[PDB]
């Protein structure tokens, strides 16, 4: 049940990155409103652009939160999938590449590795070969509605907020100006 | 009528109307003498009238309602106010009171209240109902409170440098520390001039200690805020129980969430006024002053915090330092490290005539984080950091150059990071 | 009703309560009188009342008990101890007891103690029979005291900067010497933090003396352990007052096999309290300080030490320098040699704004052998030896650069000596 609970975490994530990107948008909108009206609201204006800065520090870790759980949920549904597909056809896949695995099975450390990278990157030309005569891909049913619903990559909304980070002391100062963001609300 | 609306007519219109009225003789008393006698003649007429006032306890339980408007000098003009209805309605030090008000009975000489109907700016019941000042949990200023008026005035440049300078934060604690003849009164008039038009809601209150009169009249006709000055002549007893009263208005207001600013000038004249009348408790430190002396002037210092549910108060006090006399650089010694804000002035640079004559090297404000946005944060990192190795006077010289060109701190931050 | 647990609740519970137990008013003056009458009502209800707090001795047995939440204030809360009971249980200052509390018969205004059933947290026959803590013998420091989170934080950086400057063991007797503006309190917060994270067992509490009211909050918002600090609007006798209860109470619990850990923000300022109140001995040394002004804060100072009959005392006291008066590094100068941990400061590195600006050259611990091993004692030694020769500033950066690389303390000397 690890792969719905990636799954439902993945869609928390989307759900607050959405609402954050909504309040920021919203504060934004009020900001410009009061910029165009002549009433000057200076406090006001201070206090508003206090308030767009740190939403916008908080869209940004809710896209960067949501990436993470989005990568977390590919990793999964690629662990499984391989896990399985590769227990059924181990040993056809072991024939292949008998000397190498075989000289895992009982060697020195630095020759143990030296047999992993032989077997890698004998699978890296062939998934290219594989990728170079190019055939459609497909997912499997569950992970494929699973996976579909979550989608194949981000939305470019949530990289492009990303681009950009934060020093250490901007983090926590952000987290400080954000839970005074939170009392204020509170009052 | 209310008190207030005759007190602050002038004389002339006082003697006119007067004699328009027909009392015998108005010529030869103060303003409280004319002003009770022609209340007392309103009074005997029959009509009704109201007063205005703060209220007072003295050391009996006895309660005067002074008016700021004559600047807090204690006379028969202050309302009568006895015990029963400061007991009946928990009234305290601070309060204002408005309402019915009574003719002076055969043998008082105080006018007194029939009634209470309004109390701090607040029907009188919900005024009851309030949480005391010291009760508050007090905070790190984090409201912005800028000083750029934005309105490309020749004095306004003077404010933009302390937008430069040192952060103004609302319910701030600040010290702007200066020898004598270095542009103090100049900066307190366009510190008030910015509050008083950029931020019309706060509650703005000027309070001068034992200046002499001509500034004090410049004041009462340049701020939009009351201002509260005492001269020299008074004595230092007038001068701390002046102080008193208006930290106490300041506390009441600061009690029912209502931004109060006070601008001080001077914080050593009031501690050498507090040395002066508190009594030697045995232990006279260096500098001819008691231990206890300066513990009053401490408290009204960090009076000023800012509060969880709302209101703050913030105090801005001048300290004198190089006037010759080391007490005051005792005094100062002692205010060393209190306030969040520092602001410095020195005779160096007053002396090449440059104006404001600010030390921005040593001068600056202390958790400036949480009170504006980063990015100007980097804005003025920067500034700061290419300035910081040269000189004060040509640091003076080079900032007035590059920010009289400019219009506001936007356009000298853009055009300073373009260059 | 425990007079503690209202005293955790805000005001505005309290006043909720007043009124609904028919109390009028209680909304216009303090804590301590609003308490005063909730348990005054209490009492006429008639149920029994206990309470808590720390006890206090004065010049003749007329004994208070205090409350740690109030910052040990002498206000109506506090519970009068008569001397019978202090002959009867012996009990002395610092001692914690809790028990039965007394309404006030006619002619006293102050609650009584009808029995007690707890003595510094253990039975109160078993309290009596404890050495004293000047007659326990003093050791190094040999339980060594980690200040590595190791939860892979950000701020935790600057602890694990700590484990490479100076080693912090049970028994330390540490100063932090810093200039204005480098870091100090939340240094001091970092230290906490860690404290109340990786060891829960031991007791901690944290002493301010004359800090700003907001830093206050701040500190009491954050840490884990009980914090009591006194502000400078108080006069110097209360800063002697709390920190002489701070130090009986550590006393009297490191009595018991106990851990306890104060940290001191600053002991500059207990310095100058001591000189201002203590009367002149006719003796008076550089900078306007008596001779045996200083006396009183080194014994403060002086009871960091790792009993051998179990549990210790450790003591964190900053100190300030270059802060422009010369009573403070005349203060410093006699603090020099003190202390077995140094943990020097610098303003220069804090100008770059690299955090934690700490002076690792001038910084160390006394003998740290008897604290840590040996091989990751090489592995600082090596450490040291390779960062002796950069300036401050370029060993600070290298030193956040690689511990930035790196996860823990361990993966930054595995990453330094394979390389
Ligand atoms: N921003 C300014 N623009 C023009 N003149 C200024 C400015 N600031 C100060 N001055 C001049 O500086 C001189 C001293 O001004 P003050 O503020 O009265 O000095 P001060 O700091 O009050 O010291 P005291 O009160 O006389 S001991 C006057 O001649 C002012 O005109
Ligand atoms: N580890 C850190 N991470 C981020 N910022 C830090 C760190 N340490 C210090 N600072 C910054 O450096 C300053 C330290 O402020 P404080 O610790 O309050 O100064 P201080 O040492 O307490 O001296 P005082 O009491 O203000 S005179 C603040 O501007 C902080 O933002
Ligand atoms: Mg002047
Ligand atoms: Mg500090």
């Amino acid at each position: 049940t690890a792969l719905q609970q990636a799954f439902d975490t993945c869609q928390n994530n989307k759900a607050a990155w959405l609402q954050r990107k909504n309040e920021l948008a919203a504060a934004e909108q009020e900001y410009l409103r009061l910029l165009s009206g002549e009433g000057r609201n200076v406090s006001r204006l201070d206090e508003l652009r206090n308030i767009i800065e740190v939403r916008k520090w908080q869209v940004n870790q809710a896209a960067g939160r949501y990436i993470r759980s989005h990568e977390a949920v590919q990793h999964i549904s690629i662990r499984d999938r391989l896990n399985d597909f590769m227990q059924q056809h181990g040993t056809a896949l072991a024939a292949a590449l008998a000397p190498e695995l075989m000289g895992y099975s009982e060697l020195t450390a630095i020759a143990r590795n030296c047999a992993i990278q032989r077997a890698t990157d004998a699978l890296r030309e062939a998934l290219l070969s594989w990728l170079a005569k190019g055939e459609k891909i497909n997912y499997s049913a569950q992970d494929s509605d699973i996976l579909t619903t979550i989608g194949f990559r981000p939305d470019v909304a949530s990289v492009d907020d990303s681009r950009e980070k934060f020093t250490p002391a901007q983090n926590m100062i952000f987290s400080r100006k954000s839970a005074q963001l939170a009392s204020r609300q509170s009052v | 009528m209310n008190l207030t609306e005759l007190k602050n007519t002038p004389v002339s219109e006082l003697i006119t109307l007067g004699e328009n009225m027909g009392l015998e003789n108005l010529a030869r008393m103060r303003k409280q003498d004319i002003i009770f006698a022609i209340l007392k003649q309103h009074a005997k007429s029959g009509e009704d009238i109201f007063g205005d006032g703060v209220l007072e306890i003295l050391q009996d339980g006895f309660g005067f309602l002074r008016s700021a408007d004559s600047s807090y000098l204690a006379g028969p003009d202050d309302i009568y106010v006895s015990p029963s209805q400061i007991r009946r309605f928990n009234l305290r030090t601070g309060d204002t009171i408005s309402g019915k008000i009574r003719p002076p009975k055969e043998g008082e000489r105080y006018f007194a209240l029939l009634k209470v109907n309004e109390v701090n700016f607040d029907k009188p019941e919900n005024a009851r109902n309030k949480i005391l000042f010291e009760n508050l949990t007090p905070l790190h200023a984090n409201s912005r409170l800028r000083m750029e008026r934005g309105n490309g005035s020749t004095e306004d440049l003077t404010a933009r440098v302390l937008d430069l300078a040192s952060l103004i934060g609302r319910g701030q604690r600040g010290l702007i520390v200066a020898p004598p003849k270095a542009g103090k009164t100049m900066l307190l008039q366009n510190i008030a001039q910015s509050i008083a038009y950029n931020h019309p809601d706060c509650v703005l209150m000027v309070l001068l200690i034992d200046e002499r009169p001509e500034e004090v009249t410049e004041m009462q006709r340049l701020v939009k805020g009351e201002v509260v000055a005492s001269t020299f002549d008074e004595p230092a007893s007038r001068h701390v129980q002046v102080a008193e009263m208006v930290i106490e208005k300041a506390k009441r207001l600061v009690e029912h969430k209502k931004d109060v600013i006070i601008l001080l000038d001077s914080i050593t004249r009031l501690a050498r006024a507090y040395n002066t009348v508190v009594p030697a408790s045995g232990k006279v430190l260096t500098g001819g002053v008691d231990a206890n002396a300066l513990h009053r002037p401490k408290r009204f210092f960090g009076a000023a915090r800012n509060v969880e549910e709302g209101g703050s108060l913030t105090i801005i006090a001048t300290a004198l330092i190089d006037t010759g006399s080391k007490m005051d650089e005792v005094i100062y010694e002692e205010f060393k490290g209190t306030g969040n804000m520092e602001l410095h002035l020195s005779r160096k640079i007053a002396e090449k005539r440059v104006f404001p004559a600010i030390d921005y090297n040593r001068s600056g404000t202390r958790k400036e984080e949480l009170l504006t946005t980063q990015e100007e944060l980097q804005k003025m990192w920067i500034l700061r950091k290419i300035i910081h190795p040269m000189g004060e006077i040509d640091a003076m010289e080079f900032l007035i150059n590059k920010l009289a060109m400019t219009k506001t701190n936007d356009d000298f931050f853009e055009m300073m990071k373009r260059s």
